[PDB]
């Protein structure tokens, strides 16, 4: 929730 | 001839990262500056026994294999999203284990939230190392 999206 | 003594050395490696939302994103367009590092606690020297540190960045990154042979073992970059970052630590060492691999979680925070200041402690044990590697490990 506090974090961004991630990559693959 | 035989030995009456055993020796077991414990080393602490700190791995961590900082991640800051950029004021303006790049053309590419990256939204964060971040830095990931390997260091010993309280500014201790680990070059006495670390040969190199290998940072396996995500595929989407140019030149994804980054190699540091001397301190600071760090990488600085900009990006748009977090990812798993395998870190390899090679030792000035004769026998197994020659290196060890961690999965470091390089995460970013969103805008309006504090920047990221994450510190992770890993502890390794070398049971009865060779005399030369024991000297490298406990060097002043």
């Amino acid at each position: 929730t506090k974090q961004t999206a991630r990559k693959s | 001839s035989h030995m009456a003594s055993s020796c077991a050395v414990q080393v602490k490696l700190e791995l961590g990262h900082r991640a800051q939302v950029r004021k303006k994103p790049t053309v590419e367009g990256f939204t964060h500056d971040w830095m990931v590092f390997v260091r010993g606690p309280e500014h201790s020297n680990i070059q006495h026994f670390v040969e190199k540190v290998v940072f396996h960045l995500h595929e989407s990154f140019p030149r994804p294999k980054r190699v540091c042979k001397d301190p600071p073992y760090k990488v600085e970059e900009s990006g748009y999203a977090g990812f798993i970052l395998p870190i390899e630590v090679y030792f000035k060492n004769k026998e197994e284990p020659r290196k060890v691999r961690f999965d470091y979680d390089l995460f970013l925070h969103l805008e309006g939230h504090p920047p990221v200041n994450h510190l992770r402690c890993e502890k390794l044990t070398f049971n009865n190392p060779t005399e030369d590697f024991r000297r490298k490990l406990l060097k002043a």
